[PDB]
RNA sequence: UACCCGCAGAAGAAGCACCGGCUAACUCCGUGCCAGCAGCCGCGGUAAUACGGAGGGUGCAAGCGUUAAUCGGAAUUACUGGGCGUAAAGCGCACGCAGGCGGUUUGUUAAGUCAGAUGUGAAAUCCCCGGGCUCAACCUGGGAACUGCAUCUGAUACUGGCAAGCUUGAGUCUCGUAGAGGGGGGUAGAAUUCCAGGUGUAGCGGUGAAAUGCGUAGAGAUCUGGAGGAAUACCGGUGGCGAAGGCGGCCCCCUGGACGAAGACUGACGCUCAGGUGCGAAAGCGUGGGGAGCAAACAGGAUUAGAUACCCUGGUAGUCCAC
RNA sequence: UUAGCUAGUAGGUGGGGUAACGGCUCACCUAGGCGACGAUCCCUAGCUGGUCUGAGAGGAUGACCAGCCACACUGGAACUGAGACACGGUCCAGACUCCUACGGGAGGCAGCAGUGGGGAAUAUUGCACAAUGGGCGCAAGCCUGAUGCAGCCAUGCCGCG
């Protein structure tokens, strides 16, 4: 009760019992939230009232009473979770990955099908590329290569080198980012070389395994860039979760594969077991990479798995 | 239970 | 073992008188011919017989209404684990004067009835409900 | 001063808490899981007797509610008057001191206990019958009570002590029977793996499917022979033994308890157990041996979003023995 | 979640000591004493007749009344006297405050009220020796903040309008 002035403020964090809310000038005040809230997410502009000081100059907490619409939303379901929203208000996300302690391509292909169902675009960056030989760097930039072709920028850094940071930076300004990836990639350090940022926490860096990585960053810290635009971290994230909509926009999940359809003998094609398919003669040709279309009918068959018990929204 | 159990220590109160 | 050989002698009689056992047998003693003697004069066993005198053997004769039984209850009140003793004025009644309480005193096993004429107090054996 | 006479006129003299149930009393409006309420249960997002207000009522009363504290309810530390198969609880088991308890018959002691009496348990308080202050509170007469303790005289059934016993408790002997009871020392034959030789050829191996791995230096398979290690198929079964954990090829040696038959014999020698004492699955630890197979950590390959686990190919510690 | 404690300690002789017995004290002699029926150590607490609760057994507690013990700023010591190791007696030390001419002295409200302070919270800086009890004296008489009273505090009980 007894609460203050009703004003715009961006959420800093989001920490359950209460959050962090960053209002119209740069003050960190923290404040909870009203019991009518089904949502609240990190770099949400609200409507919010920062009570009133018991001691003059010295308050404990606010208000956030209402929430604005959504421009965007990052939506991921899960199992006995359901559909949980974890970020929102968005126009770029930036895949984070590294080469350590792997670098898959699985990871990557599943974002590009999210992106596409939000009509944001999602940027390619490795990190940890100083440890590699230049026959190795070459192969990975190879690996890329397909990546470059199907419209993604690609941007190759690492942490403890600075190079490349210029070029991301340039492309970067403007907007909000999410550093997606998954645990231990890097994501910690590259806030640390892009920002400048007050150097007396910086982290919190425990990724140490025999071949695994670790999640020690919690979920989202919001920043700023020193000239424009937020920061999105990212917990470690292993899940895929598909319970959208139907494989009809698995199709629409891909750049190249919209200028193919449309060619192949049915009106409707499974494009794995159906003869004459124009997308697998596309493959065939080498203008679309054997790695995609194995990747992609995985996709599929794991759509044959993860539905079998059930789930709904 | 026994009552000469209980000659070594009583009920404890709490 | 057998320390308490009357709570032994009430045993088999309680037993014995649910279970429609017509007569019971008991190893006897000194002690257990001046209660059971005290029970044939108070309405609640028939008779009792001695046999052996290297093995002193009694047997009691139960006692029924329809088949059902008279003695209904019966407890051991004082043990050898505890000792219960009473004054002239403080002898407890059994059902408010219904039943007896077995006390025996220095005039012999009695009752709290026949205490009263006899004005003693001492052990108390058993409620005989 | 109490007390009493006289005067005037209802004149000078009633509030608080509650009202969903517990727990005595019901409707209306406002508010909209917000505000609030609340000892418990839990009430209130569009009809709330539970919030706020009004009407009316109830319970008390010159007081009424609230808070804090003690006991009762609470048999919720259970002497009266609780439980321990699964709700919390029977030590993993055994020996055994102190301690508690103890068969049966007689005599004795009168310790415990019981009977009677004396002394004492200050008064006040409480209880019984009274008296007094107009009444009550309060004050007070006497009695009872103070269930206590000490001493003396008694009774001897029970408990205790002494004395003499008795044999059914508990033990002892003989003749026997059954058993994977323990310890020690030999020994057997399959199977596993390794090694040697022979014949013999393209896969063996493994899984849901594959791969790692092995093999033309001839694997695998088969046969002969040898070495080492650990375990004992069938018998073998709610079968047996042991205080328990447990204990399984056979044979010898040492040794423990259990049970049955016939008598003889000691005469309660007994039961129980806080500390104390020893045994006590496997893992693990110290020292020195030992090494097949299996197998933490780990190596490698699949699986996968990742595989750390599952699956597979290997493999150290450990599993073996002594201390 | 305290198991060993104790050398004047346990006992004896002799001397000394107090009103009385006694390691109460001293020299000597003995090595015992205490203790799982709680010695010793630590913490807490005045106790009892009682009050309250409870059908009773029990349970919690010790204000007012009465009995006893301890204490009188802290610590120690002795005198006086029949009786004190002495609340308004003394001496010494420490602490605090006051007076002072700077060298010194004075003082003990846990007596009646009353102030400051603490705390949720507890009173008038009253009257009287009329009665009762006590002190002194042959008595008269004097003294008594004991006590008898009064005021304040709906603080409790009871009664009335
Ligand atoms: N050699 C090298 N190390 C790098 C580079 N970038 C990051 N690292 C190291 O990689 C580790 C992981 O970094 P971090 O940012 O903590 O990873 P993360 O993805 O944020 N982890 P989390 O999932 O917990 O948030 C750190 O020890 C960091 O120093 C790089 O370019 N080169
Ligand atoms: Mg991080
Ligand atoms: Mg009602
Ligand atoms: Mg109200
Ligand atoms: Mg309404
Ligand atoms: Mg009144
Ligand atoms: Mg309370
Ligand atoms: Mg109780
Ligand atoms: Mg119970
Ligand atoms: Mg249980
Ligand atoms: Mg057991
Ligand atoms: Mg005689
Ligand atoms: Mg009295
Ligand atoms: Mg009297
Ligand atoms: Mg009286
Ligand atoms: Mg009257
Ligand atoms: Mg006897
Ligand atoms: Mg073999
Ligand atoms: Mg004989
Ligand atoms: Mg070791
Ligand atoms: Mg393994
Ligand atoms: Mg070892
Ligand atoms: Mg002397
Ligand atoms: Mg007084
Ligand atoms: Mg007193
Ligand atoms: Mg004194
Ligand atoms: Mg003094
Ligand atoms: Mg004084
Ligand atoms: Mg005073
Ligand atoms: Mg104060
Ligand atoms: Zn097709």
């Amino acid at each position: 009760n007894l609460f203050g002035e009703p004003d715009e403020g961006i959420v800093i964090s989001r920490f359950g019992m209460h959050a962090d809310v960053e209002s119209a000038d740069g003050d960190v005040h923290r404040c909870n939230i009203r019991r009518t809230i089904r949502s609240l997410v990190t770099g949400d502009r609200v409507v919010w009232r920062p009570g009133k000081p018991a001691a003059e100059g010295v308050n404990v907490k606010g208000i956030v009473e209402a929430v604005h619409e959504r421009t965007s939303v990052l939506t991921r379901p899960d199992f006995y979770d359901g559909v949980k929203p974890i970020a929102a208000n968005i126009d770029q996300i930036v895949i984070v990955s590294a080469i350590l302690p792997e670098l898959s391509l699985n990871i990557i292909d599943r974002y590009l099908v999210a992106c596409e169902t939000l009509q944001i675009e999602p940027i390619i960056v490795l990190n940890k590329i100083d440890l590699l030989d230049d026959e190795g760097m070459a192969f990975v930039n190879e690996q890329m290569d397909i990546y470059r072709n199907i419209g993604y920028r690609v941007l190759m850094v690492s942490s403890h080198t600075q190079d490349g940071l210029k070029p991301l930076e340039e492309a970067l300004t403007g907007r909000i980012s999410i550093f997606a990836g998954q645990s231990g990639v890097g994501k910690s350090s590259l806030l640390n070389a892009l920002l400048g940022l007050q150097k007396e926490i910086l982290t919190n860096d425990i990724s140490d395994n025999s071949g695994l990585g670790q999640h020690t960053t919690t979920a989202a810290r919001l920043y700023h860039f020193p000239h424009g635009g937020d920061v999105i971290d990212s917990p470690g994230v292993r899940e895929f979760g598909l319970w959208h909509l139907e494989p009809e926009q698995i199709t629409q999940g891909f750049v190249e594969f919209h200028d193919y359809l449309g060619l192949c003998k049915y009106r409707d094609c499974k494009h794995d077991t159906d003869p004459g398919c124009a997308i697998r003669e596309a493959v065939e040709e080498g203008k679309i990479a054997e790695t995609r279309f194995e990747n992609y009918h995985r996709i599929l068959e794991s759509m044959a798995q993860v539905k079998t018990r059930k789930n709904f929204s | 239970a026994t009552v000469n159990q209980l000659v070594r220590k009583p009920r404890a109160r709490k | 073992s057998m320390q308490d050989p009357i709570a032994d002698m009430l045993t088999r009689i309680r037993n014995g008188q649910a279970a429609n056992k017509a007569a019971v047998t008991m190893p006897s003693s000194k002690l257990k011919v001046a209660i059971a003697n005290v029970l044939k004069e108070e309405g609640f066993i028939e008779d009792f017989k001695v046999e052996g005198d290297t093995k002193p053997e009694l047997e009691l004769t139960l006692k029924y209404f329809q088949g059902k039984a008279v003695v209904e209850s019966i407890q051991r009140v004082s043990r050898p684990g505890l000792r219960i003793y009473k004054r002239k004025d403080e002898l407890p009644k059994v059902m408010a004067g219904l039943g007896i309480a077995v006390v025996s005193t220095s005039k012999g096993v009695m009752t709290d009835r026949a205490a009263r004429q006899a004005g003693l107090g001492g052990e108390i054996i058993c409620y005989v409900a």
